[PDB]
């Protein structure tokens, strides 16, 4: 099999760049396969030091983003949850991933765990099918606080949607401010329609960013 | 729906189309919008180059969009500002008050004249 | 070669409406089981005598959303591809993709379909790559989406879908533990 | 009175055990329900499927729900004699486990295919599955392999023998006689 | 219940037209990715007054071929369970199931839905 990357840019709308790469080949047999030296299989291959493997999971493993809020209180009983409950290994190489060892129908799950404003965490599930991700919400539910409000995430957390909804608006109404502005220059030198014209396609270009981070929120 | 506006142009209201969308979900008038945006960029950039270009009033509403949109530019330049000192109520009402300026921009957008 | 050479010419060449080949792609509704999605048919068609022979692939690459999202998506996008074997003159082939609503309602709206030819001579004898011609960059928008049961030239009578009241992971979260019109509008000189 | 009115309803529609018992195990995102046939139903006269349904109680929403028949013979001993005939039902079950837990009902359709009046189309409820994540998260249904290596309870074979693709071989050997076969299975793939 | 007997009693009643409820399914071909799938509309229509509130559920049975064999196939059937919810009267749905070659190729024709 060829393996073939693409290219495209998003900020010129004249589709102009089409970039293409050719990044190598990949040949593969029945025997090479039956010699072991490509597979995953389990419990054989826990000590993880070809980080190749560690990614040919975070690809064929579904994945599903939770926000978690413990909001008057803060959340470190998720250490504990992975690391004595779970049975968890950190890889040293990139110490923000957590490998499930506990030996029952949780083996060959992988976390992550990003603790901004250690009230609001973000946790991360790479599992090998659907019924061990509700196992494990099921399971983790059990030891959270009471007020620890879970919440599924399609695109992305909260506070990123939120500084995009801003920066999007924030632009656009810098731009329609520029519109007012320059006309009330050209009053001092009616309007060149030609201008205004000018002007709504920059102010369209930036509400089109406006628009789409509001579909963003409006889902969440 | 054909609607002529008499201050915005200084002597001809065209008759400009009006375009509206009314929906339940905001998700689904932030993509019916992003649509129909995206066709009107496509239409008036092939339309320019060859159509000519109407004369604006210059005055009184173009001051009155001004206003309007820098009290908001403002408003959300604050709230950024709070967002990044983070005292409490991360962000709640932010969202449900920006989406609120997000709606009121949307029902009069780009009259193109 | 002499095919490659000659096809690659009257395609990139010839700056003007009509192509000797074609990447047409339209969207449709069809039903399964219980739920409406919705289709991407692309259609190739050969108008020219040229003959993509052999050697010849297509890659087909659908495109969600596009913003660099902070954690990610699950699925960035999806790539097809295919032999394209004889394809000779005037024919064509057809390819139906979904698109359609991701695990609930799912469906982020911009969403383009971007059709590719590929031809590496690798495959026949090398000698020294390959080559990426494109082809229709066709994008998806909302108002193609959109259905209009009411309005439909039939009047039968469809059961009114009410997309799901929420998520099943959203569910599973709430069981185990325990308003006017949004507008927008345009105006535009007539 | 209500109760009258339900013995009602079912002696409306018209004693023979057809069906011994109801068994089910989770694979690892396959729920596999089967059934052990008595003599009296015979699988040679009569086409039989299974069905789960949904307790519309816990499911407000239409899901369709979708189930794949397996039929196992097993000879018990050959070396009269007893066939074991079962009959099973396969489908996914991330999409059941949305409400933590659920129950569904399981149906026997039985239809003859020699009368063709369509004359008899006999059905069973053959019984009811609760099933949650308190249960699973203490093990008591799953098959997770090797600590389940000896096979003792035969609903844990009949569970994979109906989750797994099958697929049919002949072997011809036509200039020699055929004997590998054993050492293969008992050698180099170390048969239990 | 006094309705689910009503409707029992006119279904199992043979009045030499099928009145009650009726459920037709009927061939069509579509397209997947690359090749013809075979497709069986089932439409569930109510003709009568009787509404089929909750309690009730449709059961499909997908039966292939028949002589049980020699060699016990892959799949002998498929099944499809469905809660049919305030059907009311005159009112109707539709469900589609692929009968078609999914494995090898292979779709064995005399099927019984």
């Amino acid at each position: 099999c060829t393996v073939l990357l693409q290219i495209m840019e998003r900020e010129s709308g004249n589709c102009p760049k089409d970039r293409y790469v050719v990044c190598g080949r990949v040949f593969l047999s029945l025997e090479d396969l039956s010699t072991g030296k490509y597979l995953l299989t389990f419990p054989k291959k826990k000590p993880i030091e070809h980080m190749e493997d560690l990614f040919a999971l975070l690809a064929a493993f579904h994945k599903s983003c939770f926000q978690i809020t413990s909001p008057g209180y803060a959340l470190n009983s998720m250490k504990v949850w992975l690391l004595e409950h779970m049975k968890c290994e950190i890889i040293k190489e990139f110490p923000e991933v957590y490998f499930c060892e506990r030996p029952g129908s949780f083996y060959g799950t992988l976390f992550t765990w990003k603790q901004r404003t250690p009230f609001e965490g973000i946790l991360i599930i790479y599992s090998r099918n659907q019924t061990v991700m509700f196992q494990c919400l099921h399971n983790l539910i059990r030891i959270l606080p009471i007020n620890c409000f879970l919440k599924n995430l399609k695109s992305g957390s909260e506070n990123f949607l939120i500084d995009n909804m801003a920066f999007t608006l924030e632009k656009e109404l810098v731009t329609l401010s520029s519109l007012s502005s320059a006309i009330a220059k050209h009053e001092s030198n009616k309007v060149s329609g030609a201008l205004y014209r000018e002007i709504t396609l920059k102010v369209a270009e930036v509400q089109l960013k406006s628009d789409f981070a509001a579909q963003k929120l409006s889902n969440l | 729906r054909e609607v002529a506006m008499t201050d915005l142009c200084p002597a001809g209201p065209i008759q400009a189309v009006e375009i509206q969308v009314e929906s339940s979900s905001l998700a689904d008038i932030c993509r019916a919008h992003h649509a129909v945006v995206g066709r009107m960029q496509t239409m008036v950039t092939e339309q320019a180059t060859q159509g000519s270009s109407a004369p604006d009033l210059r005055v009184q509403y173009l001051r009155q969009i001004h206003a309007n949109h820098e009290t908001l530019l403002r408003e959300v330049q604050t709230l950024r500002d709070r967002l990044c000192t983070e005292d409490e109520a991360s962000s709640c009402a932010t969202a449900q008050r920006l989406l609120q300026v997000y709606r009121q921009l949307r029902h009069p957008s780009l009259i193109l004249l | 070669l002499n095919e490659a050479m000659n096809v690659s010419c009257a395609l990139l060449s010839s700056g003007t409406g009509p192509r000797p080949i074609s990447c047409t792609t339209s969207t449709t509704w069809s039903r399964l089981q219980t739920q409406d999605v919705l289709m991407a048919t692309c259609v190739l068609e050969n108008s020219s005598s040229f003959s993509l022979d052999q050697g010849w692939t297509l890659c087909i690459q659908v495109l969600t959303s596009s913003c660099a999202l902070d954690l990610d998506s699950a699925c960035s996008a999806i790539t097809y591809t295919i032999p394209v074997d004889q394809l000779g003159p005037g024919a064509r082939r057809e390819v139906t993709l979904p698109l359609g609503p991701g695990e609930n309602g799912g469906l982020d709206l911009p969403v383009t379909v971007s059709c590719t030819l590929f031809y590496s001579l690798r495959e026949v004898v090398g000698g020294q790559e390959g080559v990426c011609l494109p082809l229709s960059r066709h994008t998806v928008d909302m108002l193609q989406c959109l259905r209009f049961p009411g309005l439909a030239p039939p009047h039968t009578r469809a059961p009114s879908p009410l997309g799901p009241t929420r998520d099943p992971v959203a569910t599973f979260l709430e069981t185990c533990r325990e308003l006017p019109p949004s507008v927008a509008s345009i105006k535009v000189s007539a | 009175i209500i109760s009258k009115s339900y013995k009602a309803l079912i002696n409306l529609v018209q004693s023979e055990q057809l069906v011994e018992k109801i068994w089910y195990r989770v694979i690892d995102d396959s729920l596999v329900v089967g059934v052990k046939t008595t003599s009296s139903l015979k699988l040679s006269l009569n086409d039989v499927t299974l069905s789960l349904l949904m307790d519309q109680a816990h499911d407000s929403r239409f899901r369709l729900l979708k189930c794949q028949n397996r039929v196992i013979k097993l000879s018990t001993n050959p070396f009269k004699k007893e066939c074991v005939q079962i009959i099973t039902a396969v489908t996914s079950l991330s999409p059941l486990l949305t409400f933590s837990k659920f129950c569904c009902t399981v149906l026997l359709q039985i239809m003859e295919r020699e009368s063709g009046n369509c004359p008899k189309d006999r059905y069973v409820v053959c019984g009811r599955v609760f099933l949650s994540l308190e249960d699973l998260s203490t093990g008591k249904y799953l098959l997770t392999f090797p600590k389940k290596k000896p096979i003792e309870h035969m609903e844990d074979l009949f569970a994979l023998l109906a989750a797994f693709h099958k697929s049919c071989f002949q072997i011809t050997s036509p200039g020699y006689a055929l004997n590998s076969m054993k050492v293969w299975l008992l050698e180099h793939m170390k048969c239990e």
